[PDB]
């Protein structure tokens, strides 16, 4: 359970559908979500924040997600010099997922036999 | 008796009428009411994607619009979003009758589009 | 302009998490008087921009003085360069000069 | 006649009563026997009859500049509340005037 | 009575119930809450969901408790093995074709199907076949359909037939392919069309403006009142921080039962646009932001430099009683008397409360067997009140109307359209008078469009003569009712917010004010606000009244304050703050108390309780919240008292008795700023 | 016979509330706030004692005053104070210490229990009685058999029959 990340389908569409289950289960209340409907009618988020200085790195959000959108990736080396660099918004989490997608998929090909 | 009401003579303020959030074709009729919340109103942002994406970066909506609809034989299709059902979305059963390449049916989880040439047409 | 500076954007009762509406640039903020002025502005919920010439170790005490995002630190200030002065005041409605010798 | 005088001394008259209480009987009799004649003399004078369950019978005169006086009339007869309205009329002459 | 309460046994406990009650009502009187999907209290019984199945002794089959009547000495069991097996089986049948849609569904978190599956169902499924897939339907801009989630309870069909009256939904097809909707592409045109979203127990019908924005567990709910009309429907406001997310009705059988019109439900998005959040003073550049001290000083300077006869104060449709009594006391303390109301008939006499309120009350009107409407359109003035009128129609109350003919979703007899027809009815030329004379409890409802007329006194005299001849008001029954369409009018009539005789004379000879105070007024006439006058606007939306003002003082909306409002039956109700004040706005009575201090004559009250006590000192019924007095009836003495107003401004027997509401979806500044109301109008314009 | 939730630990909770000596504990007005040790300006705020109505979205009655003796349903609520947005992230900020304490933690069986708590703590209170549900149905559609009655269009006239 490392740095949180947001994932896509192979087409390039976001997996997240703003169900707010990960926000409800979070014991630290480290997630803040706002949503409305997109211009094509889809149900998508407009804000998805994770306070990494409030997070406890439990993985409960990863368990609660029904579409495998939020994960905790294999990155542990993400120390910064300012605390404002650790208040992640939606764009940075998507950038993390776009960085770590192949490793996350390799990990999930094994861990889907157990979960 | 009971005269008809003329709705076309009802005045609407021009500031309100030009600011209605509407939709492109997608999963609705084009031009129906689009639900919005208050986020971005102070910064004057009326668009869904601009509320969290900054720059000329390729949006997720522009990614899914480049994938063509998929021809499926039958009347109902099951959508998982993956080859492996454990790795995708909960299964969505999408109606395919009355659908064509021009007016396909869209998955509410994945945004993939499907149509069938099997409903006697 | 008159008293719209202190009233128009004032949000919250006036603590560390509140908003006063002041964006200020303090020149010579790491000095003796400038540090106290920067503490006085930031504790009421004002954004304070602090350019400095010295090493970061001598300016680190200004980082504590305000909430997240409200203390802005700009190292390598050269006051013979107008670009640094232009960048440091580009969002401020208050400028305070404590530079002396 | 006191009824014609009841537009110059005061700006408004407010009557408070209970609908069923024994103490508001004389006030109700006064209103029933005198509202039409007090309104016929001046058709534009506001006479606010207001009722609530279990309240105290009271008369209130509003003068100019927002001034107000009150007299408690609970347990009074029709002649008695007539009298109390008449001293409410009398104090209206010694009030400062407005409008001009 | 021949034992009008019969005794049954629920789980060996004796229960007394009224006669004609079902098994489900007997279970409810025993403190057991039977699961249900198709039963509703306000609809007719259907009996098709099979979830309410209980066991009755000497019956080998489970009975449907919603439909089965309760007999004497009946023994009901609700916790035997066959009841639990029945509940699990019916739930399993309900879930085999349902889509796996809970993450994307808006009912998730407040779903009857989810919670009943968790409690009365199993934890597994054994179904691996393909499901039924259904295309979605278009029903307009307010109702969103995902029809794969339909469970065929037919609550929507019964609602549209019985309460809304439009009867436009049906079930097409047969068997597994049964399908709810309209066969052709149609728009749901009822004013009460948002209530069916509440009535649907699943996410088949959801609210389109609300869609995908919030979950129900995040919302802080506040019980408030509705101010979009004069009925004052009881509502619940759901907010997330500073933002109101939705508005829902709440139960009040004396006011609104369980309904709310689409304007009162969907106008909340106008609270996010054109909001006044700062004080402004007009300078040479124009209106610009100023401090509260500067704005109060400018308003006080203009209010004091003018003569007392050149000051006018106009109350808006949404001003609470505390701000209205504050403005009234402040203007009267300066020697002014020119008070006006944006809702019209400002010179109407307010001496007896029975002459401008509904004496029968809203729930007491159901005991009337014949109803005569005079010059009103209740479908556009109060659609919830019109729904209760349709409910009265469905169980035998006959309706007649004197006025312009309108669609009311029930059959009525058109007696006439003008005051000449009213006089002919009073004389005896129309046979509807004999129908009124033989009725046990006749009722007359007078709308606000009659009181806005210049000859309203003669019309009210004719109505009083008709009520005297037809026995409308007698011993034990008072059937005379006057309704309103604005939230603030009855409180202003209660406190005495009316112009003095000198001010009425000065308006008659054409005097023009120089200082105008606009207490939330944006629909003022041009005769009342002259050009070149000094305008002080106190309000919450930037509109017609704020674009013209010199001093703008930002106040609170009805979702941000707790003010008193009185509906047209005389009931004192109150709002509650669901969100805090926006920006640098203030409480509305507090602005006037501060302004009275800056002028130089302080108001004698410094708290919310003290201004409410001042209101109770003017009229004592203000202190009794959520209740209505029985108003005094003075027979024909009141009409005899105002005969001078009948002789002057004589009757106009040719002008039709009409309703003044020409735009139902946009009636005030909040609904004019709502994009949802504009889409509602555009949907009715693009259908032609 | 007596069976009012007679199969759970709530039997052992109703008694232990009526133990002698402890069932008659009482304090003077505002005295419990003096010994509470919280700042005294907290008791200048207003409280509301009310039982919240059923949500319109659902049909169940468990969180209502129908099950008042089984479940505590009366609440204490306070008026809102100022909120604003965080400049860096946009999160909702507040300075209210009583922002969620009445809605999360304080529940009472009756109205008088909540009044007693408010009186001993010093909070000034207003009490709102909930609106009572009506169970009697309309005259039309009173029973299931009234759906198919003769009240739809009257008794059928037998004048279109053959031989009239
Ligand atoms: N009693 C007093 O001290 C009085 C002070 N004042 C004035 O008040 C101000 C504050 O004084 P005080 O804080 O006591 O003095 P300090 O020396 O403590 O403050 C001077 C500040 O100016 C900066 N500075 C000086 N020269 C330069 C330069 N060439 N380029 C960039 N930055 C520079 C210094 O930064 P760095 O750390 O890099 O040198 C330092 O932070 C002074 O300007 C002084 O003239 C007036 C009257 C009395
Ligand atoms: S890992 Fe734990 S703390 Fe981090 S976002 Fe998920 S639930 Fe919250
Ligand atoms: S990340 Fe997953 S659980 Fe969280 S809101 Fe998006 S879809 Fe729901
Ligand atoms: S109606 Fe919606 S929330 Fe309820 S069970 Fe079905 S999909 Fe889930
Ligand atoms: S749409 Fe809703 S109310 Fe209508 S039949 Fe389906 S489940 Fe019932
Ligand atoms: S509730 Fe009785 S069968 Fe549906």
């Amino acid at each position: 359970r490392g740095e949180h990340a947001l994932r896509r389908y192979p087409t390039g569409e976001e997996r997240c559908i703003a169900c707010k289950l990960c926000e409800a289960i979070c014991p630290a209340q480290a997630i803040t979500i706002e949503a409305e409907e997109r211009e094509d009618g889809s149900r998508r988020t407009t804000r998805y924040d994770i306070d990494m200085t409030k997070c406890i790195y439990c993985g409960f959000c990863q368990e609660a997600c029904p579409v495998d959108a939020i994960v905790e990736g294999p990155n542990f080396e993400f120390s910064t010099e300012t605390r404002e660099e650790l208040l992640y918004d939606k764009q940075k989490l998507l950038e993390n997922g776009d960085k770590w997608e192949t490793e996350i998929a390799t990990n999930l090909r094994t861990e889907s036999l157990y979960r | 008796v009971v005269p008809t009401f003329d709705w076309k003579k009802v005045p609407v303020p021009s500031t309100t009428a030009k600011d209605i959030p509407v939709t492109v074709k997608g999963a609705t009729p084009a031009g129906d009411l689009r639900a919005t919340s208050g986020l971005g109103l102070g910064d004057g942002i009326k668009n869904h994607t601009d509320k969290w994406l900054d720059g000329d970066k390729k949006s997720p909506m522009e990614y899914i619009n480049e994938v063509a609809p998929i021809k499926v034989k039958g009347l109902v299709v099951a959508s998982y979003g993956s080859d492996d059902p454990a790795l995708g979305c909960p299964v969505e059963y999408i109606n395919l009758k009355g659908t064509s390449l021009e007016n396909p049916a869209v998955c509410k989880y994945t945004g993939n589009r499907y149509y069938s040439d099997d409903w006697k047409g | 302009y008159s008293s719209t500076l202190m009233t128009a954007d004032k949000l919250g009762p006036g603590g560390r998490s509140s908003v006063s509406g002041i964006t200020a640039t303090v020149f010579g903020a790491n000095g003796f008087l400038g540090s106290y002025i920067v503490n006085e502005l930031a504790k009421r919920g004002s954004q304070v921009v602090c350019p400095f010439r010295s090493t970061e170790n001598e300016a680190m005490h200004l980082k504590q003085m305000g909430d997240l995002g409200q203390i802005v630190l700009l190292p390598e200030l050269d006051i013979r360069n107008d670009d640094d002065i232009k960048r440091a005041i580009s969002r401020s409605n208050v400028i305070i000069n404590c530079v002396g010798m | 006649a006191w009824r014609n005088s009841l537009s110059k001394s005061m700006q408004e008259l407010r009557i408070h009563l209970c609908q069923t209480s024994a103490g508001s009987k004389g006030v109700r009799d006064f209103i029933v026997a005198n509202y039409a004649e007090m309104k016929k003399a001046n058709p534009h004078f506001p006479i606010l009859i207001r009722e609530c369950a279990g309240t105290e019978a009271s008369l209130t005169a509003r003068y100019d500049f927002g001034a107000e006086k009150s007299v408690n009339v609970q347990g009074a007869t029709t002649g008695a509340v007539q009298q109390q309205l008449e001293q409410l009329i009398l104090a209206g002459q010694s009030m400062p005037k407005s409008g001009e | 009575p021949p034992s009008d309460h019969l005794e049954v046994f629920v789980n060996e406990q004796p229960v007394k119930i009224p006669k004609g009650s079902s098994v489900l009502q007997a279970c409810d009187a025993a403190g057991i809450d039977i699961p249900r999907f198709c039963y509703h209290q306000r609809l007719s019984i259907a009996g098709n969901c099979r979830m309410c199945l209980v066991e009755v002794e000497k019956v080998p089959k489970p009975v449907a408790s919603c439909a089965m009547p309760a007999g004497p000495g009946m023994k009901i069991k609700t916790e035997t093995p066959m009841v639990k097996k029945a509940r699990e089986g019916v739930m399993e049948f309900l879930l085999i074709n349902h889509p796996l849609d809970c993450p994307i569904c808006d009912q998730g978190g407040e779903c009857d199907l989810q919670d009943q599956a968790m409690i009365f169902g199993s934890d597994r499924s054994r179904f691996v076949e393909a499901k039924r897939a259904v295309e979605d339907k278009n029903l307009g801009p307010l109702v969103k359909t995902v029809m794969t989630r339909c469970i065929q309870c037919t609550r929507c069909v019964r609602f549209a037939s019985e309460v809304a009256g439009t009867a436009e939904l049906g079930v097409t097809g047969r068997g597994r392919d049964s399908e709810i909707g309209t066969y052709v592409e149609k728009l749901m045109g009822s004013e009460l069309s948002g209530n069916v979203v509440d009535l649907c127990p699943v996410g088949a019908l959801t609210s389109k403006p609300y869609a995908f924005t919030a979950r129900s567990w995040e919302l802080k709910g506040t019980e408030s009142i509705d101010v979009s009309d004069g009925l004052g429907a009881n509502i619940r406001v759901d907010a997330r921080g500073t933002e109101v997310m939705r508005i829902l009705p709440r139960l009040n059988e004396a006011v609104n039962e369980e309904w709310l019109s689409d304007k009162g439900r969907y106008q909340y998005d106008g609270l996010k646009h054109q909001r006044l959040d700062k004080p402004m003073v007009k300078g040479p550049k124009g209106l610009q932001v100023a401090t509260w001290q500067d704005a109060l000083g400018a308003a006080a300077a203009a209010l004091t430099s003018a003569a007392p006869g050149e000051v006018r104060g106009i109350a808006g449709k949404l001003a609470d009683a505390e701000s209205m009594v504050a403005l009234m006391d402040l203007l009267r303390g300066l020697g002014a008397g020119d008070l006006a109301h944006e809702g019209g008939f400002s010179d109407m006499p307010a001496d007896v409360r029975s002459t401008y309120t509904a004496n029968t009350t809203v729930q007491g009107l159901e005991q009337s067997d014949l109803v005569l409407l005079v010059g009103t359109n209740p479908r556009w003035e109060s659609p919830v009140f019109n729904a209760r009128l349709r409910k009265m129609f469905l169980d035998g109350t006959q309706v007649g109307l004197v006025g312009a003919p309108v669609d009311l979703t029930y059959k009525y007899e058109h007696v006439g359209s003008d005051p000449a027809a009213l006089a002919a009815l009073a004389a005896g030329q129309h046979p509807f008078l004999e129908r009124l004379k033989k009725a046990a409890r006749p009722a007359v409802v007078v709308g606000p469009g009659v009181l806005r007329r210049a000859d309203r006194e003669a019309v009210m005299k004719a109505v009083h003569e008709l009520c005297g001849k037809a026995g409308v008001v007698k011993e034990g029954w008072n059937g005379f009712n006057v309704i309103h369409d604005t939230a603030s009018r009855v409180a202003a009539l209660d406190m005495g917010f009316g112009p003095s005789a000198a001010a009425r004379a000065r308006r008659a000879q054409g005097a023009q004010p120089k200082v105008v105070y606009l207490l939330g007024s944006d629909d003022y006439s041009e005769e009342d606000v002259p050009e070149g006058a000094f305008v002080i606007y106190q309000g919450h939306h930037g509109d017609r009244g704020a674009s013209r003002a010199n001093v703008v003082l930002p106040g609170a909306a009805y979702t941000e304050k707790s003010g008193l409002y009185v509906n047209f039956e005389g009931r004192v109700q109150q709002t509650r703050a669901a969100v805090p004040l926006v920006g640098d706005a203030r409480e509305d009575w507090a602005i006037l108390r501060a302004l009275s201090e800056v002028v130089g004559k302080r108001l004698p009250y410094d708290s919310h309780a003290a201004v409410r006590a001042r209101l109770a000192g003017i009229a004592p019924h203000f202190a009794n919240i959520d209740a209505v007095q029985t108003p005094v009836w003075l027979n024909g003495e009141y009409v005899k008292g105002v005969e001078a107003l009948a002789k002057a401004a004589p009757l106009q027997p040719s002008a039709p008795l009409t309703s003044t509401i020409s735009n139902f979806y946009m009636t005030d500044a909040i609904s004019r700023a709502s994009r949802t109301m504009a889409k509602c109008i555009q949907a009715r314009q693009q259908t032609k | 016979e007596f069976a009012t939730a007679s199969a759970d630990y709530s039997i052992a909770m109703k008694k232990a509330a009526e133990i002698t000596g402890a069932a008659e504990s009482a304090m003077g007005p505002k005295e419990g706030g003096f010994t509470a040790g919280v700042p005294l300006d907290t008791f200048t705020r207003k409280a509301r004692i009310y039982a919240p109505a059923r949500t319109a979205s659902q049909s169940g009655l468990a969180r209502t005053v129908d099950f008042a003796t089984t479940t505590p349903a009366w609440k204490i609520e306070f008026e809102p104070t100022a909120k604003w947005q965080n400049p860096l992230m946009g999160w909702t900020s507040s300075a209210d210490p009583l922002e969620n304490v009445g809605r999360s933690a304080l529940v009472f069986y009756t109205k008088e229990e909540a009044m007693r708590f408010c009186e001993k703590l010093g909070w000034e209170y207003e009490v709102t009685e909930p609106n009572k549900r009506r169970t009697q149905r309309t005259k039309r559609y009173m029973q299931y058999g009234d759906n198919f009655g003769t009240k739809r269009a009257g008794v059928p006239d037998l004048s279109t029959l053959p031989s009239n």
